[PDB]
């Protein structure tokens, strides 16, 4: 009788602080705390943190970031009251920070705007906007044969140095030209989530970004592979929280998460401590989600929020370059296309080791601006055609005339396509070069000084000839009166140069 | 009385309840968060009764946020969804919430998501042919209407633009109204598509219920059920014919195997719910289609790893009367569709009903290319040129029937900027017919990539 | 002279299909052991 | 050989050897063809597919599974047909004469019937 009201004014009842009762390799279990939320982060006693995971009746099961190895049992754990969250603001521009936001570089302490939660809802369909406006990554494969939009999920994936990173951090590097332009619209600030990679790899990437003007808007969110699987697993959504922040007040960001894979690893390794039954490749069945729930908050809002974007390049690392695994394929049914980056191709010197066939861009085309399109148009199925051509030539007794002209003009694409590490290019740079061999220029010029002619040609067109470039860049379009300049140009320039066989390329 | 939340665990939430009060299972209670920017009235949906008057719920919007022991109220009706013509033209969520109009649909007909399949005696086959104009799909896997269809695929296959293809080929000129569900596809894909249904002005006609991937498994397992809710309702009340595009019902199973996973439910084969084909027989056989009123669905089946033996497609596979198994294989050939003609069936595909003609050379087709297949193994060491002077023909034959049943498809200009072009059926049959007696085996193989009809072919042949 | 890049190119295509199928055969030994021990600690969990 | 004679373990050996280069074989066979083959390999494939067949026999336990009747082979004319086989003596006979037969005399009385 009386026990009901008893019972019930119990608990009614309910600064507050719960001890730490279990605690093993990432997972603690704090009894007390019974007004704690789901996903909130708790403070352990040496500055570590967690996230209540599991809210039981009796005690929480807290997911550690950070040090574990300082948690013990009978410690005192206080509420933070916020639910799972990072700081974020334009103070993290040219920083580097642990998935919590706290900084890691030696510099001073982050001024935070304010504080965003990890786990809010990507925008809704009506939200939304068609990706409208190319990011140009600076690589002529990716811009002229899969261009990336913003607001895209364009998945960088490949085995382990297939050169990933570096289309990564070409990416960003390309974003100077507009960051100095000053305009919101143009500006594109960049995220670089490092997940389980090396700390010497994290610190050389921040000696790229700075040597090429890039850190003053790009932070990078470190999770080197000696922290532990929690924040290996918050690395990204962090990662994505302070690039949301921007997204939503208008600034277009770009995220980069290298690599997923190790966020997947660090998640099934966190499951696995929670005693979660594995599904395929040990991997819990939430492992779709962790990526879903991440990539799809990489969006083109609508005019009504501001026109923002967030751009992902997610980097997968495949094993033996099967993309037909469970994480390579997971990924590639969440983002709109990939950048297949084959080790086949890489190591017989074709770098970026863009596989034209695999790699696609679905949301692309409608972002590429017109003069890359119009150039660039037959580029991918010439390219396509030529690897199976140069397949089947490989072993035939004869080559037709045809055949072999077709084999000429994709060697000398293959090797315009090819572009130095760090070596960014503006656009209208990779449309002259992209013109150069589409449009049969480069047929008079040995394979070999491709490159070379190329990248001296364009240096020539930036000394004497700018007009061309600034046309391309202002009108989006290569004008006939600019193609004609560019061709008079162009054999202008075969006359004086020297290629290596000696031989003139008029 | 209200009850008090005891445990969470991610999306699945248990909640007690005094012992004169305990919600039925499917029941909708809603619970508070009250935090900052997650502040939000949180849906569940009972799943299971633990005893002691507890009761196990799946959150349909995120938990996050949520706080031990605060008010659960049960709404003592399941998760209802607006139906009614003032649907069509409108997107929704799981939980019946328009996107566009947040308001709307307030005051329509609800109707539960939960509801018994139409009786045994209701059911009847269906056996008529839904000519799309797609070689591969009218010959090999003929669709058929008011029946269950489905286009099975790994990652980056085409499974979405053929769903694409087949509204802009079936619903674009359909009488009755349509039903697109997202079942956990990208959110990019739906708002591309909400807009391209627009600028089509099949929107007027067609309802969208998306609960797309970000959302957490509860809204990702019964926005199917939502919007076949609506098509239900479009199906028995109005007595339309009603359209059902799912994209893609393995997201539904994976939900589903998610919260199993939260639920305690020890897991099957490979990590499966074990229910797993009692839940897909209960969203499967709601979208059939009845005697006297048809519902045509269209189902895209995402196969993890490219695994079609993964126990969620080899459910589905016993629900469908047409299937089209999109391969790796032949996506990587440059083949769109990319379907697989051999893996791919259709259950019309009898000559009683698609006649002796279709039949005969379809069987003509599966057989070269079943040939061709089993030559695979040594064309790949030593090529054709080792083979006997019957099978070398019929190799170089079943070429060019692997690429003639590549199309270049109304989706694909948006990829490719080539036009699309629609092959009638009596046209398919005489080409595929006049391909397997030989005649047209002295063109190159590539006039017959994605060139779609015999005009097509002799115009590509001369270019080439 | 034929026969020699005939057969070069089948020594070539034969080492390729023996690097799939090494590559395949690891896929599957890996997620048999990995099957076994979901199975087998499936049966400890519930025991 | 200490217990089944030197006889009897030759030819099972011999046998054995055969098969398993047949084995080995196989792979080739089904691809670059017989006629790719050593002439003593390809000798020693048409030994070992007589032999497979000759293995098999119309057991007693069988007579549902073929009709005929079955059959029993000492085992003094089981070494001595196998070391025939094995060393040639009936290279000339086909081999669906030696099909489900179960003996010598048999042997030759379905060759004829062949
Ligand atoms: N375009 C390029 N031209 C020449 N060298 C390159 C190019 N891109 C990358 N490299 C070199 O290739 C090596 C591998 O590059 P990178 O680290 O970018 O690949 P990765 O995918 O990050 O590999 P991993 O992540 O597995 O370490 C590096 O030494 C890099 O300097
Ligand atoms: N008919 C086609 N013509 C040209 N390109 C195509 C065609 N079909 C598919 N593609 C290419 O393949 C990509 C795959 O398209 P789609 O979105 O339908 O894939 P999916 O297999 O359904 O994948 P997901 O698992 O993400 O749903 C397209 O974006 C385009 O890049
Ligand atoms: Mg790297
Ligand atoms: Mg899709």
């Amino acid at each position: 009788a009386d026990i009901e009201g008893a019972i019930e004014d119990y608990v009614s009842s309910f600064e507050e602080i719960g001890t730490v009762i279990d605690a093993g390799d990432g997972i603690a279990h704090v009894e007390g705390l019974p007004s704690v939320m789901t996903q909130e982060l708790l403070e352990f006693p040496g500055g570590v943190l967690g996230v209540a995971l599991n809210l039981d009746e009796h005690s929480v099961g807290a997911v550690i970031l950070g040090e574990f190895e300082k948690i013990e049992e009978g410690q005192q754990v206080k509420r933070t009251g916020e639910v799972l969250s990072v700081p974020v603001g334009d103070a993290f521009l040219g920083r580097v920070v642990n998935p919590l936001g706290q900084p890691i570089d030696g510099q001073g302490d982050i001024a935070a705007e304010t504080r965003r939660a990890l786990e809010l809802q990507a925008p809704s369909v009506v939200q939304r906007q068609s990706v409208s406006e190319p990011l140009q990554t600076g690589i002529k494969a990716i811009d002229a044969m899969t261009p990336i939009g913003r607001g895209q999920r364009q998945l960088i994936i490949g085995d382990r140095k297939t050169g990933k990173t570096a289309v990564c951090v070409d990416t960003i590097l390309n974003q100077r030209e507009a960051w100095l332009t000053g305009d919101p619209k143009q500006q594109v600030r960049c995220v670089y989530v490092a997940i389980g990679q090396k700390g010497t790899t994290i610190a050389s990437v921040k000696r790229a970004l700075e040597e090429g003007g890039a850190m003053e808007y790009t932070t990078i969110v470190a999770a080197p592979a000696s922290d532990a699987a929690g924040f290996k697993w918050l690395a990204p959504y962090t990662g994505s929280a302070i690039g949301q922040h921007w997204m939503y007040n208008g600034k277009h960001v770009l995220i980069v998460f290298d690599d997923l894979s190790k966020q997947a690893d660090a998640y099934r390794a966190i499951s696995l401590l929670l005693r979660r039954p594995p599904g395929r490749e040990a991997f819990p069945g939430d492992v779709f989600y962790l990526h879903s729930r991440l990539l799809e908050r990489c969006a083109k809002l609508s005019d009504e929020l501001g026109g923002g974007s967030m751009t992902g390049l997610p980097i997968i690392e495949t094993k033996a370059n099967d993309i037909s695994a469970f994480i390579p394929t997971n990924v590639i049914s969440i983002t709109d296309g990939q950048c297949f980056l084959e080790s086949d191709l890489f190591n017989q010197g074709v770098r970026p080791a863009i596989n034209v066939g695999v790699s696609v861009s679905r949301v692309g085309g409608a972002a590429q601006i017109k003069a890359m399109k119009e150039v660039a148009g037959s580029l991918r199925l010439d390219l396509s055609q030529y690897r199976e051509l140069e397949a089947f030539a490989a072993f035939a007794s004869d080559l037709d005339a045809a055949s072999k002209a077709q084999l000429d003009r994709g060697a000398r694409l293959v090797e315009l396509l090819k572009q130095p590490q760090y070596s960014p290019l503006a656009v209208e740079e990779q449309v002259v070069a992209i013109f150069l061999g589409t449009q049969g220029h480069l047929d008079s010029v040995p394979v070999e000084d491709v490159q070379r002619f190329e990248s001296e040609l364009l240096e020539h067109v930036k000394a004497s000839h700018s007009d061309i470039f600034d046309g391309i860049r202002e009108t989006k379009k290569l004008s006939e009166e600019a193609e004609e300049k560019l061709v008079s140009v162009i054999n202008e320039f075969k006359k004086g140069f020297q290629a290596s066989d000696g031989s003139s390329v008029v | 009385t209200a009850g008090r939340v005891v445990r969470i665990t991610g999306p699945v939430v248990d909640v007690e309840f005094p012992r004169g009060s305990v919600p039925e299972l499917f029941n909708a209670l809603h619970a508070e968060i009250t935090f900052g920017a997650l502040a939000k009235t949180l849906t569940l949906e009972v799943a299971q009764h633990l005893g002691d008057s507890l009761v196990r719920c799946i959150s349909m919007q995120p938990t996050d946020g949520l706080v031990r022991g605060v008010e659960v109220t049960d709404t003592g009706a399941s998760i209802s969804v607006p139906v009614g013509d003032g649907v069509k033209g409108h997107v929704f969520n799981a939980l019946g919430d328009c996107l566009d109009d947040p308001g709307y649909g307030k005051d329509f007909e609800h109707w539960s998501i939960h509801r018994k399949p139409p009786a045994f005696s209701d059911l009847e086959p269906r056996t008529e042919m839904l000519e799309t104009g797609l070689k591969v799909v009218d010959l090999l896997t003929p669709y058929v209407r008011g029946g269950k269809i489905a286009l099975f695929g790994g990652a980056g296959v085409g499974k979405t633009v053929l769903i694409q293809e087949m509204i802009n080929r079936i619903a674009r000129n359909f009488g009755g109204t349509s039903v697109f569900a997202g079942v956990g596809e990208r959110t990019r894909e739906g708002n591309d598509l909400w807009v391209e249904l627009a600028d089509a002005n099949v929107l007027k006609d067609t309802a969208l219920v998306f609960g797309q991937m970000d959302e957490p498994p509860g809204t990702r397992m019964r926005v199917a059920l939502s919007a076949l809710t609506m098509a239900e309702f479009f199906r028995d009340e109005q007595g339309q014919d009603v359209l059902l595009f799912i994209d893609n019902i393995f997201r539904f199973t994976q939900a589903g195997s998610e919260v199993s996973t939260l639920l305690g439910r020890m897991p099957s084969a490979v990590g499966y719910q074990p229910t797993l084909a009692d839940e897909m027989g209960e969203l499967q056989e709601r979208i059939t289609s009845t005697r006297g009123r048809s519902i045509t669905s269209m189902q895209a089946v995402y196969v993890p790893a490219d695994d079609y033996t993964d126990p969620a497609p080899a459910t589905t596979f016993a629900h469908l009367d047409a299937t089209t198994e999109l391969s790796r294989a032949v996506f990587s050939k440059g083949i769109f569709p990319a379907v697989d003609p051999l893996a791919s069936s259709s259950t019309i595909l009898d000559p009683a009903i698609v006649g002796d003609e279709h039949y005969r050379v379809a069987q003509e087709v599966i057989r070269i290319l079943q040939r061709y297949k089993d030559l695979q193994d040594i064309i790949a060491i030593l090529g054709i040129d080792e083979l006997s002077e019957e099978d070398k023909q019929l190799v170089n034959r079943a070429r060019r029937i692997e690429r003639f049943l590549s199309q270049n498809m109304m989706a694909a200009e948006q990829f490719t900027g080539q036009p699309g072009s629609t092959v009638p059926l009596k046209e398919t049959i005489e080409a595929f017919d006049k391909l397997t007696k030989g005649e047209f085996d002295h063109l190159p193989e590539q006039a017959f990539f994605l060139i779609g009809g015999l005009d097509d072919l002799a115009k590509k042949a001369e270019s080439l | 002279a034929s026969r020699r890049r005939a057969m070069k190119s089948a020594t070539d295509n034969a080492d390729d299909l023996i690097k799939a199928l090494t590559l395949a055969a690891n896929r599957e030994r890996q997620a048999q052991i990995t099957q076994e021990i979901s199975e087998i600690v499936g049966g400890a969990n519930a025991l």
